[PDB]
């Protein structure tokens, strides 16, 4: 009773935090509430998935319905035994081939994705769109439009983008001072494809353990 | 029954082991156990007492040993304080 | 279902035929009927919904109408047991009990020691020390004295042992001073009498531990043995047997004290109150300095000669203990043993009568065999020469059993050629003459046979004439029992370098595969076995690739022993003949026990997950997970859980690069039984291999993002339990990053209830704890480490529990503790030089 | 139990379905997505959709649809009648009238149990874009019927006609509908329906 | 047990002792039950041995066993190898009702 | 891609210097055909580990053992009632009682008998970092700085027989400087300085244990609290010609 409404207020809690904003409202109620602003508001500490006080058992998701079965690695599914044995609704292959899919061509192989040193699954994310984001941010780069968006947008080949007239009179990205552009700061030219223009960047080893030769183990 | 044994269980490594925290365990009794524990180590290697030995300075490095070992309980510091 | 009715304990319920304290008081004697009298399906609901419920039933009706139930006869040791399980989880539940209903439970439970089996003296006992602790002390003292001056002495007994249990519960040194009060306690001759015995059971289980509390005892053993009470002395007597062998030799020195009437009560008492005495003295021998060994050993050595004679059965099984501790004494010779007590032995205890109560023939023969180990053993064997050829089947048996255990410990090698004929004469003679069905023969004769191997060429031939002439007979137990000694002397044979006898054999035996009897035959493939693996491959007569396809039927003969021998054998041509057995009957082979291992023995269920190896060795691994990944689809869970160990085994003699990719398929393929036959076989797969899994690692953790992301506990169990073993052998060799995901994946799984996940997900951080190393794992734990949420704390301090058990310094430059975050910090932390 | 229906699986990119609803998701196991319930059977699944709980997320479900914007008795003889087209004129369009006779007598007189039997023919327009067979389609049709004969249509190319603007005074026993009560007459004496 | 969870264990100092396990529960480690790769044999305090009771199978409490029981390479680096003295002293709800089941 | 993954390769060129334990026995006997002198010393720093012998008045290196990849906490040897061979406590917990041995030609550190203890770290409850044996060889003690304390009775034999651990728990007394005293065969007494580790004052008492070969158990015989202030215990043999 009086130890319950002993607490100190939220706010009064923050001020003792260098890093105010992680702190919640239910943080009144920790018995030992400067202790575990410190401990909570310390550098590394990642702190506990927010999942509970929710009483889904941490997995009721709608999202969770429509998640893909699986999806063999790349360099797992060069082995072809996807053909061989048909898992939707014999099969003998070479060891050399299995073992250098695994050694040979894939010893420098990585997933995608991971994850870093505070990321936490929560229940409705999905790591695979942000796989292709991450993907896309390295692929797709400004100057260049896909075909099929470029067929959507009904633009026809060797004909400048809509926004290069507005681009004419308002002037470059702010965010892309060094892209270029065909007819305007780029040589119409080299205008080929699906590429209207590229950045032209202004800026112009062996980290101490270059291996500078790289043997597999054999299995033979 | 599982949770159970986990009860027991929970008193044998309590009793071995020492300072387990279990569900509810005060900031002085958890503290006290990250002190005991620090200084135990700081004290325990061979190497770490040699060097808190000359970053303290002390004239002998048993003194820093058992300073560790004195340290340990909590009314050393009153000790200190009444010398 | 309520099955089985029982018309007069279901009367004696009386209650519901057809208001809370009405609703409570009938829904709880209707559960204890589901437990007692129902259905299976029916009892474990019931005792889940008793013991959740247990807090919230009043404990006065729960023992009111639960206790009187096991007063009547009519109970059974099913029921009566079925009642005694919920005893103890109420019990152990409550934990708070008034001292009415204690001494009510306690004289209910109470006889449960006394009964003949270990099975209930175990659970009799499980019910005291689980009460002990919720009474204390003080109650069951005051139980215990109202009780200890029944005249029953029956009930006197039983309060013996539970009063024993008791005070191991509790601690003696707690219950002690009760111990002295019906210890010394002059009012009650039987109060005497078992407060002696009471010391007698706190002695059997404490075992050992008896030592620092032996001080205590003694002092009741030396001021109440001198009570004039014949039994009262008897007993005492007993204490000090049991306490001085439990003792073992340390306690001489307070022993010291109740050894002087000892000795004064055996040279006047005599009769059975000798025979206890010279028990006590017996069991101090050991213990005695060698000095004083030397002078009481030899005190009483006379006394033992002179008792020889002694024509009642306790005070000889006294004496043949007193000769077996004595044996031991270094001060007593062998030359002394073998010109006086020896013969003197020899003629009076192995007379025919004595072999006819196995009760004292136990005691016969050890004693025998500790005398074997100061007597020269060629000495010893020739006065058991004659034995061995006597008409007396039984007299027979027991005179093996000496040659068996005396054999084993010290060897043939002293006997001479001609008394190490007479020996295997005397067995054979024995051997084919034996009347009773007893399993003793070929095991001991295979014993002396492993013993003496180079000498018995000349006898080993006529030895395996018998063999024969027994494996052509009408009696299958004669038939198996030679087959179990032909197993046990087929490696005897390979020092005589016979082996085309070894060659017959085998035919011999392979001819007689084809018998009916399963008991046999099992037997009869022991020794294929033994045969094979003996000798050579290419020189076996059938040859193997003929033996093996008579093989492939006997799988489906059921029964036990036959596919545990059968298996051991197919094995045995599975390591050792890869080439000789066709590929396509090896696949036969794997459709056989891929269909056998459904059996419900763990050994041929093992063995048979192991024998895959040796044909994944032989024949295509793919060609074996064709079939085993076509059998996880199946809903039985031996036949998933087994075949997944299938895939495992298979998945560490091929190597991981043939088995994995076909399980991430298999992994592919929608039905969850078989994902989780997936997960699991990866598990073993990862288990059977230390360092390969290293390489192998990230192949796995695409696969383990569907497993841990998903819905299903199960799912996200044995993922986690790949995790363990995965993390474990793939510590430290540097794939962390991989680790961190799979960990950042787990985190939120750990408020996860339910026994199985929760400790799979605790072995899995724990795992995980060795790979990253405390410190990410750390900042996890603290981040959660105390919170308000009271759940969280009790979840998150388990993990952090665990990691104070396996790391202590390593957590220690990893504590978040700055000097604004405590008060006294440590000054010793911001040194720097 | 299934009755032999293919349920394919939520990941299977989406024949008709029973009911849209109940899938299996990338395990084995089903489910309502609505619902968002896992079943274990297909018992389990019956009595989800028997249980109370499934019927009240699909009035939510159809409560979001709104936001985001005696059949079984039915005599049937399938008999064509008799009906007598004729291009009519008024004032001041044109208009079509249709003289649909029925049975004198011959066949009800072994059904006269008051069920319905005071219930005249009805007509309803139906859009061709909903058929048997689903080939063609684009015209509307004047469907015609009554209890035990065989439906009738008509069908009218031309947008509207005789679509009139108040007739009568507004008042308001809507029988069927506008159209009913608007413009149709039933002669029950003679068993003659004219409809314009 | 890993899998059977009302038995009980010892956990005190280990002796010099050796526990023995019998040919039926032969092969696994006393503390997670696996068959794989064993290291080092486990040592039991001495209450655990004194008499007849040494001779019983550490696991299943109730056989005599010949055989020495190892812990697995992943317990002795989980460290429960070192945990104390393993042994069953409960014999466990299972083997009870399995004796009372068939007498 | 390549990989960047530094694979670096360690080396100990020069082995830790700072010398935290030593042993008097006399362990092999080399270059002479039969000889016995108990001059001689054994010395250990955590994993590094060297044997030096004297014999002529000037310290002369023996042999270098291998790295024995470990934090030795204590060292101490045993003489009993023969060659001494060195009993040696590390992380594990282990009781490791080794014998320097010649092997082909170069010596050898051979291990006879390691008891497994605690669990693998360097710890509180861990039995090590305070270790001592009976100056007549009969018995070995370790202890912890806090828990607890474990004494073997040390039995030799056709082969070496280590007795099953003596233990002693005391929870809030942190154990500091164990001294063993040195006995007539009489009773093996260890003496130990317990400080309290949860206490309102600080108090630092004295303990005498005087192990009982006949009830085999450590017995607590005389608490005696000292000053705070106190440092270390050592064993005055006898005063058997004074009272
Ligand atoms: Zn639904
Ligand atoms: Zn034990
Ligand atoms: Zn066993
Ligand atoms: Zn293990």
């Amino acid at each position: 009773k009086r130890r319950k409404t002993e607490k100190p207020s939220l706010s009064q809690l923050k001020s003792q935090v260098p890093y105010p904003q992680i702190i919640e409202w239910y943080d009144c109620d920790a018995r030992y509430p400067g202790l575990l602003a410190s401990i909570k508001c310390t550098k590394n500490v990642i702190p506990v998935p927010s999942h509970w006080q929710s009483k889904k058992e941490y997995l009721s998701g709608r999202s969770l319905l429509g998640k893909r079965p699986f999806e063999l690695p790349d360099i797992i599914k060069k082995t072809n035994i996807e053909q061989m044995r048909s898992t939707l609704p014999a099969l003998d292959l070479d060891y050399k081939k299995l073992h250098d899919v695994f050694f040979k061509i894939g010893a420098n192989w990585k997933p995608d994705h991971l994850l870093c040193f505070g990321d936490v699954y929560y229940e409705n994310r999905n790591l695979f769109e942000e796989t292709n984001w991450k993907r896309m941010v390295d692929h797709k780069r400004p100057g260049r439009i896909s075909q099929e968006l470029r067929a959507i947008m009904n633009l026809p080949e060797g004909q400048l983008p809509p926004w290069c007239m507005k681009m004419k009179d308002i002037g470059l990205p702010t965010g892309y001072p060094d892209l270029k552009i065909a007819g305007l700061n780029w040589d119409i030219t080299n205008l080929k494809g699906d590429v209207y223009g590229k950045i032209i960047p202004n800026h112009h080893r062996n980290y101490f353990g270059a291996l500078i030769s790289f043997e597999t183990p054999e299995f033979e | 029954a599982e949770k159970q044994r986990q009860l027991k269980l929970q008193k044998i490594y309590k009793q071995k082991y020492i300072g387990l925290g279990d569900e509810s365990t005060t900031r002085e009794q958890w503290q006290r156990n990250v002190r005991n524990d620090t200084l135990n180590t700081l004290q325990g290697h061979s190497a770490s007492l040699e060097y808190v030995s000359l970053s303290r300075g002390d004239l002998s490095i048993r003194d820093t040993r058992i300073h560790l070992l004195k340290s340990m309980s909590p009314g050393y510091k009153a000790y200190l304080r009444e010398e | 279902d309520l099955m089985f009715f029982k018309p007069s304990d279901h009367k004696y319920f009386a209650d519901v035929i057809s208001n809370k304290d009405e609703k409570k008081e009938r829904t709880l004697s209707m559960l204890l009927l589901k437990i007692k009298n129902g259905n299976t399906a029916s009892r474990r609901t019931s005792m889940r919904i008793l013991t959740d419920k247990a807090v919230t039933f009043g404990p006065e009706m729960i023992f009111n109408r639960l206790l009187p139930i096991l007063l009547d006869r009519s109970l059974e040791d099913q029921e009566r047991h079925l009642m005694i399980k919920t005893i103890d989880r109420v019990l152990y539940q409550l934990g708070d009990l008034t001292k009415p209903y204690v001494h009510k439970i306690l004289v209910v439970a109470a006889p449960l020691l006394i009964d003949e089996d270990p099975m209930v003296r175990s659970t009799g006992q499980e019910i005291i020390t689980n009460l002990s602790t919720v009474a204390g002390l003080k109650t069951i003292l005051t139980v215990m004295r109202p009780d200890i001056e029944n005249e029953d002495e029956y009930v006197r007994n039983v309060t013996s042992r539970a009063a024993a249990v008791v005070a191991k519960a509790l601690g003696v040194n707690q219950l002690l001073p009760f111990i002295n009060a019906a210890c010394h306690s002059r009012k009650s001759w039987k109060a005497r009498h078992t407060g002696i015995k009471i010391v007698q059971q706190i002695g059997i289980l404490l075992g050992i531990g008896v030592l620092n509390h032996l001080t205590g005892l003694m002092s009741c053993i030396k001021d109440c043995l001198m009570d004039d009470h014949v039994p009262v002395r008897i007993v005492t007597a007993h204490t000090l047997s049991t306490l001085a062998e439990n003792s073992y030799p340390y306690g001489i020195e307070v022993f010291n004290v109740v050894l002087e009437p000892l000795w004064k009560g055996i040279r006047s008492h005599r009769g059975k109150v000798l025979s206890s005495f010279l028990k006590a003295v017996g069991s101090m021998i050991p213990l005695m300095d060698p000095e004083y060994a030397g002078y009481y050993t030899t005190e009483a050595m006379r006394i033992i000669r002179r008792e020889f004679d002694s024509p009642d059965d306790e005070m000889k099984k006294t004496i043949l203990l007193v000769l077996q501790k004595c044996s031991a004494v270094e001060s007593i010779t062998p030359k002394f043993l073998r010109e006086e007590i020896a013969p003197e032995f020899f003629q009076k205890f192995w007379v025919r009568r004595v072999a006819l109560d196995r009760p004292l023939n136990k005691v016969v023969t050890y004693t025998t065999v500790t005398l074997a180990k100061k007597l020269g053993c060629s000495y010893t064997i020739d006065k058991l020469l004659t034995p061995l050829r006597d008409e007396a089947e039984p007299f027979r048996t027991m005179a093996v059993h000496a040659v068996t255990r005396t054999v084993n410990l010290l060897g043939t090698a002293d006997l001479d050629e001609r008394l190490e004929t007479r020996l295997i004469d005397a067995l054979l003679i024995a051997f084919q003459e034996q009347t009773n069905s007893d399993s003793i023969i070929f095991k001991g004769f295979g014993a002396v046979t492993v013993s003496l191997d180079i000498r018995m060429k000349p006898f080993l031939a006529p030895i395996v004439s018998t063999i024969l002439n027994h494996l052509k007979h009408k009696t299958p137990l004669v038939r198996q029992h030679a087959a179990d000694l032909c197993a046990i002397l087929i490696p005897v044979i390979k020092n005589c370098h016979e082996f085309e006898m070894l060659n017959k054999l085998n035919i011999i035996l392979y001819e007689s595969l084809g018998e009916v009897y399963p008991e046999v035959l099992g037997s009869i493939i022991n020794a294929m076995y033994c045969i094979t693996s003996v000798m050579d491959l290419d020189k076996l007569q059938p040859p193997i690739n003929q033996i093996l396809p008579t093989l492939t039927p006997i799988l489906r003969n059921k029964h036990r022993k036959v596919e545990v021998n059968t298996i051991k054998f197919v094995g045995l041509i599975g390591k050792l003949a890869p080439t000789y057995a066709p590929p396509k009957e090896w696949m036969r082979i794997c459709f056989e026990l891929l269909e056998l291992l459904k059996s419900t023995n763990k050994e041929i269920r093992r063995s048979a997950n192991a024998t895959f190896g040796f044909i994944a060795e032989a024949i295509g691994p793919h060609d074996v997970l064709v079939a085993l990944l076509n059998n996880l689809k199946v809903q039985e869970r031996q036949l998933r859980v087994c075949t997944a160990v299938a895939i495992g085994i298979v998945a560490k003699v091929c190597g991981p690069y043939n088995v994995l990719p076909v399980i991430m398929n298999e992994y592919t393929t929608p039905e969850t039984n078989v994902q989780n036959g997936v997960l699991k076989a990866m598990s073993f797969m990862f288990e059977y291999i230390g360092n390969m899994s290293k390489d192998y690692i990230y192949f796995i953790t695409p696969l383990l993002e569907d497993a841990l992301t998903d819905r299903d506990l199960v799912h996200r169990q044995t993922a986690s339990n790949v995790i363990t073993h995965l993390a474990l052998n793939c510590s430290g060799t540097g794939h962390e990053d991989a680790f961190i995901h799979l960990m950042n994946l787990l985190i939120p799984n750990i408020f996860e209830t339910s026994p199985h996940a929760i400790m799979r997900i605790l072995e899995g951080l724990e795992a995980l704890s060795q790979a990253l190393g405390p410190g990410l794992f750390m900042n996890y734990i603290w981040a959660g480490l105390f919170h308000p949420a009271k759940n969280v704390r009790k979840a998150f301090w388990r993990v952090y529990n665990n990691m104070y058990v396996m790391y202590q310094d390593a957590m220690v430059p990893f504590y978040p503790v700055t000097p604004d975050n405590n008060e006294e910090y440590i000054e010793e932390l911001d040194l720097v030089l | 139990l299934s009755k032999g229906e293919n349920v394919p699986y939520t990941f299977q990119d989406e024949q008709v379905r029973s009911n849209p609803y109940i899938y299996k998701n990338h395990s084995g196991k089903l489910v309502c997505k609505l619902c968002n319930t896992m079943h274990m059977s297909w018992s389990s699944v019956e009595r989800h959709l028997g249980g109370k709980k499934h019927g009240l997320n699909v009035l939510r479900r159809g409560i979001s649809i709104e936001k985001s914007s005696d059949f079984r008795q039915q005599q049937k003889i399938i008999e064509a009648k008799q009906s007598l087209k004729n291009n009519g004129t008024i004032p001041g369009s044109v208009g079509l009238a249709i003289q649909v006779n029925y049975s004198s007598e011959v066949k009800e007189n072994s059904v006269d149990s008051d069920d319905k039997a005071k219930v005249p023919p009805l007509i309803r327009i139906v859009s061709g874009l909903e058929l048997s067979d689903t080939k063609q389609k684009g015209k509307k049709f004047l469907v015609i019927a009554y209890e035990p004969f065989e439906n009738i249509a008509i069908e009218l190319p031309p947008n509207e006609i005789l679509f009139s603007e108040n007739n009568d005074m507004d008042n308001n026993n809507d029988g069927v509908d506008e159209l009913n009560k608007k413009c149709t007459f039933w002669d029950a004496i003679s068993k003659l329906y004219y409809v314009q | 047990s890993r899998h059977q969870f009302d038995l009980i264990m010892c956990l005190k100092q280990p002796g010099v002792q050796t526990g023995l396990l019998c040919e039926k529960c032969d092969g696994k480690c006393p503390i997670c039950d696996s068959y794989v790769r064993p290291k080092r044999k486990v040592r039991v305090c001495e209450n655990c041995s004194f008499g007849k009771q040494a001779k019983n199978c550490i696991i299943c409490n109730l056989n005599v066993g010949v055989n020495d029981a190892f812990y697995c390479w992943e317990c002795c680096r989980l460290g429960k190898d070192k945990d104390g003295c393993p042994r069953i002293l409960n014999l466990g709800s299972n083997r009870l009702d399995r004796h009372f089941e068939k007498k | 891609a390549k990989d960047d993954e530094l694979y670096l390769y360690h080396l100990t060129l020069k082995k830790q210097t700072n010398f935290v334990h030593s042993c008097i026995g006399h362990f092999v006997d080399l270059e002479a055909g039969s000889k016995r002198e108990q001059s001689q010393l054994c010395v250990a720093t955590e994993t590094h580990l060297e044997l030096y012998d004297t014999a002529d008045g000037e310290l002369k290196l023996i042999a270098k053992f291998q790295n024995l990849f470990a934090t030795i906490t204590s060292m101490k040897s045993l003489d009993l009632p023969w060659p001494t061979f060195l009993a040696l406590t590390s992380d594990s917990g282990n009781l490791s009682i080794v014998q320097i041995i010649m092997h082909a030609g170069a010596l050898r550190l051979k291990t006879l008998v390691n008891q497994p203890l605690t669990r693998t770290t360097l710890r509180r409850v861990s039995p090590i970092s305070y270790m001592e044996i009976d100056p007549n060889g009969r018995c070995i003690i370790l202890s912890s700085v806090e828990q607890n304390k474990l004494c073997f009775l040390v039995d030799y034999a056709q082969k070496l027989r280590i007795s099953s651990p003596l233990e002693i728990i005391r929870p809030h007394m942190v154990t500091l400087d164990m001294a063993v005293v040195d006995v007539n065969f009489n009773n093996p007494c260890f003496v130990t300085l317990e400080i309290d580790n949860a206490a309102t004052q600080l108090s630092v008492h004295l303990i005498f244990y005087v192990l009982e070969l006949g009830l085999n158990h450590i017995v607590k015989k005389a608490d005696y609290l000292v000053n705070p202030s106190a440092n270390f215990v050592l064993s005055l043999p006898d005063l058997s010609r004074y009272n």
